[PDB]
């Protein structure tokens, strides 16, 4: 249940120190190495032609946030704030009312994408699936302010990506 | 669609010229993928 | 001998590096928490509170979010007594107030009393 | 696995091994990225009869710490533990 | 040349971390623990999972063990391909870097494809993980394990018989075993030093006791010891996983107490009592029953320890951090005494220092 | 009430540990200007150093000043080793905060705080 | 239906416009307000009422699992439909 | 005096003659699971929530009715009595919706509380559930009577300290209905105390509908002035902003309830 | 009680009673208290006076040999009035088992530096000077380790807000990073989450 | 046999381990009699160090003697001799036999609070 790592004691026959002072001076090792580095300069290499070609993901990837809708058009959120109770950086913030058809619904639906850290806990812990986390990361801003998402920007992520973040949703819920 | 190359260049895109006004002959964005090949392309999925 | 005599007033103010404006300004308030009348646990009246008065919060301009400048908002401290609250409010130069503890008074209930002869504690249903 | 057989050669001569066998880039031999659904199975307390939680009650059955001594013969001395069992060199490659 | 006192100035990334978990409950506390050992990811979710389930008085289902067990060898050669990489990469090979991280890259696509994020997972979680292994997945971990060896190889072809990486590790960085011990130093810190320690074989956890693995031990205590020490660790990782893909049970993955680890989310929408315990535990989270524990694991960099104190709340009292870098990194100054300026880059090599970790 | 001391017994060993901290203190004043090549005079910076140990002197704890006495040490310590940027000098001259307003007027108009 | 205040700015499904004389207009100058057009009143309304021959219906808003939890609805009032507190869609007892 | 010796799960503890089980377990820290009991009701004894172990005795006692007999050793946490909560909590949430995000108790719940605390964690209840008509008793409370679980604590307040008598169940069973059986408008100066010790989300504020949740609300120990009794009030705030007004439990003034104005 | 609850292991919870009995009895001058928990890890709660005589004692004796100084920690308990909780946990490698040794102080008491016993409670009680305030006597390099070098004050004690009282910002004027009083532009949301109802009556203290 | 290395990095092959084991047992012995004999570190100790003295006197072999004492390589029970001994001589200066020197607080160690 243990193992030396380097004890091992060289031979001092006539022909192992032959053979050491040949490494040494014919330099054996140093052509080992440069014949490692020739063998992967005829490789393929694993460069992939970025932004023509995209690395693999699985559908339970944790990218930009959206809110999602029933079939129906009605939006998912029911204000319940277990998103913003659970989330780990306090990234989210919510207010809510009833709107005039008497519905529990939110106002305000804020998530600071500089304060979240992309774990995924106000996805799983919606209970409605209103509140997910979509296949898109490229999403770069070039102000700070563009990245602190109000609830119209998360309901156009949201009708943006429904085409992919229900399917991504269909592929995976079993294991939920 | 290449099978035959390694897993993640067997699939890719060639960029239009023009998308929603802009001139994208040389500027490709990764972004110009809609959601419903996104999928595809990102390979969360073995369908088109 | 190895023991000095301090027969001072235990004053750790200059060196905890708080702020002279939040020492010399905030009233803290030691008091066992009320029971919330939406639940019937007691849990949370077991223990005493130090927390401190609250100061401004405003609108943020840009999310309209409530922006502070208070550092000891959120400071909830917990004690086991009273006195190792006021100790503790004594040895940081707090200024405090000291609400006691309301416990309920003992009650008198009596399931034959809802069906009395001649007295006026009878239901009409139940 | 494109790579014509001289230059396959070449590489496995300077590499000094087989690298045909064992590619480091990925092909067909992956799993797919389609699957079926799964039907995942539940734990041991999806039960709807001798399944009272109290009797399987982790968090309450841990105690608070059993004093042993507070302030308020010819015995033997012990450890914290039996002393510990020398390892054993490995059978399988023990570097020796 | 000589190097007279060497001292390390640190907290350059302090972020108090262990004082932002005193006010965050156990779930939202998890999280922290990606972000230390940033190369050993859910090694330190399973230390912080251990210690809130050794309080909790509950343990995972099997299946759970035996999927931390495979993630946490899979995080040891994650952990174990930076280390060497950056040590040689510090020293100036450039190349073999480049050759270990694409077999990072698709441990990372591992970590992407169980969890959807590539390093900060949140999945080892007190009560089990958090969601089952897709269909699929042990078989691209057979096909990644199966090769991962030809790369260890060419690795060690590349560096362990040069002589010019001998001439830069083999009088370099020697401690001995009682300093070794007395500087708080774990792991490959005193398994280079011929200490026959290990906390996977000593102080057994999930399953690491029904899988059979052996333990390198180094013999002169120099970079050069340690520097082997760790390949074959990645060695015996490889073992370790081909052992959990073979000995992988079926069952549950979460602990069937729903009021520690949250129900389905089939039976959430269903059952009444299973929506009350999704509720509060994900807006109080579960309680945890008071007492102070100190909860150590085998860490790629050593003893990872979490000394965790609750109050009976559901939020931690106090979540003190022991890390391995800390300890090897106060060792630092011992290390490079008598040596070069330029064998202080190869010292700070050996003891792999992740500053998270050293900083919190 | 008997407690145990830090270094002082008494508050004149006290007095006298905040002395040669005091002395110290003024000696590193001029290197201190020089090598950070700060933009303050040598008399200001002393007289910081003096409003510094004025700020403390209503303490009547031996403890608490040996303590004072120790941090003192330790700032000290960062100051003529260069671990302190010139930034880490210069939080000392609250210089890019605006005065705030003392009277109970001035206060009244600006705010709610007291 | 997204409508528009008498100073030009589209107002959101909250009801949230800025008043002429509020400065915070100028994060907009140049710029564009990101108000969402799909107004989940005005799309829930058009949604049919269920006829059905039941007194409680039960309702999962659709796809089992992927929709909210199952709640179950009273259908007594025959002024009144009965509305899911979920998703809105609301049910009448044919009878 | 005429103090009787009472043991809790082994304890001695004196109490005065006429107290209660949950009294007796009250004066040693122990707070018995409660649906229907409220210190300032009467007692009603039809939620079977305290149901406790009397040692050498074969069967469970209401301890909110009972009153205590000399020699009694409470077992508050032995096996059958934890039995007893288990499956008194799995008939309450046997029928009860499953509304916990739409619903304005959810954090703030009494059933939730200690389906957490007593209950069992998952459901055998594989039928379909009750459904009840809500009712229209104002424009202050608002009332969900699918959540009500009939603790009969909205006809001991309007009848013993509102002093209305308007308030009452319907029907008989599963079928029971608390409710006024007319569309009549339950308008006291005390109407907004069943909010409070409604234990379930069935009666709800109507102002405060929706708008909050209550983990993240700011309790805030103020005083009424809306009169001069001087009420001893809750005032939770959210982010800057009044979310609502809850009482203070102060034996002297208000002894847990406030007026409609105030709240 | 067999899925889902730990396994008790009685043997070592048997074993490190009779070592906490040994261990209080050879050292009556300074243990105070000794309690095994029921997840069976071990605490020796002495007096401040012997950090030096009982971790020497851990370190040398024959039945002990806890060589190596794991985690060196403090706990702050604004109740109390010794407030702090400086607890050592140690290993032992010859008989592969774990003590823990908690003492305390207040703000003013100075404990005894332990580095003529461990060299690796060097950076740990530095750090513990830096978090906490705890000054410790016959320390070769005792300074801050962890925070900014002109911060002010002690950070993880609790009476400390999580957000500090300063905050950092490059000021173009000075042309340097300058400290001013800090001020959240969102306030930090506490969060009022523990439940009115007991949740673990073993753990259930008399009341006054 | 004369063990080439003892495997541990900066441990030293002791030539004669079981005179050096004897010496220091006496030794052991000789400075704890300078501690009173109600003292349980004295009899503990006492106790502890005759049974391994007995055992290195009972064995001539040193392997075996190795797996019986069950402490490891010999020459780290000769170093854990050494630090007995040098625990003993710092035992007799602490006095800590004696009663305890200060009573905790009521609520020192009291947890939760
Ligand atoms: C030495 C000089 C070069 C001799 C030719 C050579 O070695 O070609 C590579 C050729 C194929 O190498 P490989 O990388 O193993 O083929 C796999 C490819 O994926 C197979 O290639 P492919 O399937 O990707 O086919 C497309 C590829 C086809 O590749 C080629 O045409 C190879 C370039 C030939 C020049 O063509 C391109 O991608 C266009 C490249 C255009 C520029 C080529 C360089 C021009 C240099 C002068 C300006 O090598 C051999 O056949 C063995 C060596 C022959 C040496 C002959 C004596 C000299
Ligand atoms: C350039 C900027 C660098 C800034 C340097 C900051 C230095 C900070 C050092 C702070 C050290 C202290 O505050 S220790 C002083 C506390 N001493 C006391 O409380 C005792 C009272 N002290 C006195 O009365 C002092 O005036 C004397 C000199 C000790 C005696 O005066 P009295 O007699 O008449
Ligand atoms: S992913 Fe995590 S940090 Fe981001 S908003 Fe959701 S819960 Fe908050
Ligand atoms: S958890 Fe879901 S339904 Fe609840 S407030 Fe968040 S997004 Fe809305
Ligand atoms: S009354 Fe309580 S248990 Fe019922 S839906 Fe509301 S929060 Fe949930
Ligand atoms: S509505 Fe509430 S207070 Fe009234 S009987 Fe039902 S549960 Fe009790
Ligand atoms: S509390 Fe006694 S039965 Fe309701
Ligand atoms: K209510
Ligand atoms: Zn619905």
């Amino acid at each position: 249940t243990y193992k030396y790592v380097n004890l091992r004691e060289p031979s001092m026959d006539m022909k192992s120190v032959t053979d050491r002072a040949a490494q040494t001076l014919l330099w054996t090792e140093l052509i080992r190495g440069l014949g490692m580095t020739l063998s992967y300069l005829f490789r393929e290499p694993a460069t992939i032609n970025y932004p023509f070609e995209k690395g693999p993901l699985s559908p339970r990837f944790r990218g930009e946030h959206a809110l999602r809708r029933y079939p129906s058009g009605e939006e998912r959120c029911i204000a319940c704030k277990l998103c913003e109770a659970v989330c780990p950086a306090q990234a989210i913030t919510i207010e809510a009312e009833p709107r005039a058809d008497g519905s529990r619904r939110t106002t305000r639906y804020d998530i600071d994408m500089t304060k979240c850290i992309y774990c995924g806990f106000c996805q799983e812990a919606c209970p409605v699936d209103a509140i997910v986390e979509g296949p898109n990361f490229e999403f770069s801003t070039e102000t700070h302010e563009e990245l602190l998402y109000n609830k119209e920007k998360l309901l156009n992520n949201g009708d943006k990506w429904e085409a992919e973040i229900a399917a991504n949703i269909q592929a995976d819920y079993l294991y939920r | 669609e290449d099978n035959k190359q390694f897993f993640g260049r067997h699939r890719w895109v060639i960029y239009t010229t023009e998308m929603n006004g802009k001139n994208t002959f040389w500027d490709v964005d990764g972004s110009m993928v809609p959601p419903e090949w996104h999928r595809w392309l990102h390979c969360m999925t073995d369908d088109p | 001998t190895q023991l000095i005599t301090v027969d001072e007033k235990l004053d750790i103010t200059t060196l905890t590096g708080v702020p002279e404006e939040h020492i010399k300004t905030r009233k803290a308030r030691i008091f066992v928490p009320a029971r919330n009348n939406m639940q019937s646990g007691v849990n949370n009246t077991k223990k005493w509170k130090m927390e401190f008065d609250t100061r401004e919060r405003w609108e943020n301009p840009l999310m309209g979010w409530a922006s502070t400048a208070d550092p000891l908002s959120n400071l909830v401290l917990t004690f086991s007594t009273k006195e190792d609250a006021i100790a503790f409010a004594e040895k940081n130069g707090w200024s405090y107030d000291v609400e006691e503890r309301k416990v309920p008074k003992p009650k008198s209930k009596s399931y034959g009393a809802n069906f009395s002869w001649n007295k006026r504690t009878r239901v009409s249903t139940k | 696995a494109s790579a014509t057989r001289l230059i396959q050669g070449l590489r496995n001569w300077a590499s000094g091994r087989d690298l045909q066998a064992k590619l480091q880039l990925r092909y067909q031999e992956i799993s797919k990225r389609t699957q079926p659904p799964p039907k995942l199975p539940v734990g041991p307390s999806h039960r709807l009869s001798n399944n009272y939680y109290c009797a399987r009650d982790g968090r309450r059955e841990a105690m608070p710490p059993s004093i042993v001594m507070s302030s308020q013969s010819e015995k033997k001395a012990v450890s914290p533990a039996p002393p510990i069992k020398r390892w054993e060199l490995s059978q399988d490659e023990p570097y020796l | 040349e000589m190097v007279r006192k060497c001292d390390p100035h640190i907290g350059l990334l302090h972020r108090g971390t262990e004082k932002l978990i005193e006010y965050k409950t156990y779930l939202q506390a998890l999280p922290y623990f990606d972000r230390l050992d940033y190369v050993s990811m859910m090694c330190n979710e399973q230390a912080y999972s251990l210690a809130v389930e050794k309080l909790l008085n509950i343990q995972p289902p099997p299946r759970a063990q035996w999927i931390r067990v495979l993630f946490g060898e899979i995080t040891r050669l994650l952990n174990h391909i930076m280390a060497v990489t950056t040590h040689a990469l510090d020293i100036g090979a450039m190349t073999p870097f480049f050759w270990m991280f694409e077999e990072r890259e698709k441990m990372f696509e591992f970590y992407e494809r169980v969890s959807g994020a590539r390093m900060h997972a949140a999945y080892v979680r007190p009560g089990g993980v958090h969601q089952d292994l897709p269909l699929g997945l042990m078989d691209d971990i057979y096909e990644f394990s199966k090769n991962f060896s030809l790369r260890i190889d060419e690795l060690e072809e590349m560096l362990t018989n040069n002589r010019i990486w001998r001439n830069r590790t083999v009088d370099i960085g020697v401690v001995t075993a009682e300093d070794a011990l007395n500087y708080g130093f774990s792991g490959v810190m005193l398994r280079g030093s011929g200490i026959q320690w290990d906390l996977r074989k000593t102080q057994p956890y999930d399953v690491y006791d029904q899988v059979e693995f052996d333990v390198p031990i180094g013999s002169r205590g120099d970079c050069y010891d340690r520097y082997l020490c760790r390949v074959e660790e990645m060695r015996q990782s490889i073992r370790i996983i081909s052992q959990c893909l073979n000995k992988m049970p079926p069952g549950e993955i979460k602990v069937d107490d729903a009021k520690v680890s949250p129900p389905k989310r089939a039976e959430m929408k269903t059952s009444m009592e299973s929506l009350i315990h999704h509720f509060k535990l994900y807006t109080e989270g579960y309680q945890v029953p008071p007492g102070a524990t100190y909860t150590a694991i085998e860490a790629p960099k050593g003893e990872f320890g979490v000394y965790l104190v609750s109050d009976g709340s559901s939020r931690p009292y106090r979540c003190k951090i022991k890390a391995p870098g800390f300890a090897h990194l106060a060792g630092l100054d011992k290390m490079s005494k008598g040596h070069m300026l330029a064998d202080v880059v190869a010292i700070i090599g050996t003891q792999d220092i992740v500053f998270g970790e050293v900083d919190r | 009430t008997s407690v145990k001391p830090i270094f002082s017994r008494d508050m004149n060993e006290a007095k006298r540990r905040v002395r040669e901290l005091y002395r110290a203190w003024y000696r590193e004043v001029p290197n201190t200007v020089h090598l950070f090549q700060l933009d303050i005079s040598v008399k200001q910076g002393r007289d910081k150093v003096r409003e510094m140990f004025k700020k403390n002197a209503h303490v009547t704890d031996p403890r608490v000043v040996d303590l004072l006495v120790i941090k003192g040490k330790m700032e000290l310590e960062e100051t003529i080793n260069v671990w302190k940027q010139r930034t880490h000098v210069m939080r000392f001259f609250h210089e890019t905060e605006a005065p705030r307003p003392k009277d109970f007027l001035s206060k009244f108009y600006v705010g709610h705080d007291p | 239906g997204v409508r528009t205040s008498p100073t030009g700015e589209k107002v959101t499904h909250t009801g949230q416009v800025y008043d002429d004389e509020d400065y915070r207009r100028v994060r907009f100058v140049g710029r564009q307000k990101e108000v969402n057009e799909n107004f989940a009143i005005d799309l829930i309304a058009e949604q049919p009422v269920s006829q059905v021959g039941s007194r409680v219906i039960s309702c999962d808003g659709g796809g089992g699992a992927l929709g909210h939890p199952r709640v179950y609805i009273n259908l007594d009032k025959e002024t009144k439909t009965g509305t899911c507190g979920y998703c809105g869609l609301q049910f009448r007892q044919q009878h | 005096s005429n103090l009787i010796e009472v043991f809790v799960d082994g304890q001695s503890v004196m109490v005065e003659p006429g107290t209660t089980v949950l009294q007796a377990c009250e004066k040693v820290g122990m707070q018995i699971p409660r649906f229907c009991y409220h210190e300032r009701l009467s007692v009603a004894g039809n939620c079977r929530m305290c149901l406790v172990e009397i040692e050498k005795a074969p069967k469970v006692v209401a301890a909110c009715a009972m009153p205590v007999m000399k020699g009694w050793n409470i077992l508050t946490n032995s096996e059958k009595t934890k039995k007893a909560r288990e499956g008194v909590m799995e008939f309450l949430l046997a029928n009860h919706p499953l509304d916990c995000p739409i619903c304005d108790q959810g954090g703030e719940c009494d059933l939730q509380d200690q389906s957490m605390m007593f209950g069992s964690d998952r459901s055998r209840f594989l039928e379909g559930k009750r459904a009840v008509e809500d009712k229209n008793i104002g424009p202050l409370v608002k009332t969900i009577m699918t959540r009500c679980i009939q603790c009969t604590r909205c006809i001991r307040f309007a009848s013993e300290i509102a002093g209305v008598d308007d308030l009452g169940t319907t029907g008989r069973g599963n079928d029971m209905q608390v409710g006024t059986y007319i569309e009549k408008m339950f308008m006291s100066e005390l109407s907004g105390n069943i909010i409070d010790i409604c234990p379930v989300g069935a009666l709800t504020s109507k102002p405060y509908a929706f708008t909050a949740r209550p983990w993240e609300t700011r309790k805030t120990e103020s005083i009424d002035v809306m009169d001069a009794v001087g009420s001893n009030i809750v005032v939770s705030t959210r982010t800057g902003e009044v979310m609502r007004i809850l009482p203070r439990m102060h034996e002297d003034i208000n002894e847990e309830w406030i007026s409609d104005k105030t709240r | 009680t067999r899925p889902t609850v730990r396994p008790r292991n009685d043997v070592a919870h048997k074993q490190l009673s009779a070592f906490g009995e040994y261990v209080a009895e050879i050292l009556p001058k300074y243990v105070q208290q000794v309690q095994v928990s029921c997840f069976s890890e071990l605490e020796i709660c002495i007096h401040p006076d012997g950090v030096i005589p009982v971790l020497t004692f851990l370190r040398d004796h024959s039945n002990a040999q806890f060589k190596s100084l794991a985690d060196l920690t403090a706990v702050d308990i604004p109740t109390r009035q010794n407030r702090f909780e400086i607890v050592y946990n140690l290993l032992s490698l010859r008989f592969n088992s774990r003590i823990r040794v908690k003492t305390y102080t207040d703000e003013l008491t100075p404990v005894e530096s332990s580095v003529s016993v461990y060299k690796a409670a060097n950076w740990y009680e530095r750090e513990i000077w830096d978090m906490f305030g705890v000054f410790f006597a016959n320390h070769p390099d005792l300074r801050r380790i962890l925070t900014d070098y002109g911060f002010e004050g002690h950070p993880f004690r609790k009476d400390f807000p999580l957000s500090g009282y300063v905050e950092l910002r490059y000021d173009d004027e000075v042309k340097r990073v300058v400290a001013e009083p800090v001020e959240l532009a969102q306030e930090f949301r506490k969060f009022d989450l523990n439940s009115p109802w007991e949740a673990f009556p073993a753990y259930r203290q008399p009341p006054e | 046999l004369l063990k080439k290395t003892t495997g541990l990095v900066g441990l030293a092959v002791c030539e004669t381990p079981h005179e050096r084991l004897k010496i220091l047992y006496t030794k052991i012995l000789d400075v704890l009699g300078h501690i009173p004999k109600n003292a349980a570190y004295r009899k503990y100790t006492e106790q502890i160090t005759n049974e391994k003295l007995s055992i290195v006197k009972a064995e001539p072999d040193v392997k075996k003697l190795e797996e019986q004492l069950q402490g490891g390589q010999i020459e780290e029970v000769i170093l854990q001799a050494e630090n007995e001994l040098s625990l003993a001589r710092k035992m007799i200066q602490w006095k800590p036999w004696e009663p305890l020197v200060e009573e905790p607080p009521a609520s020192q160690w009291k947890w939760p609070i």
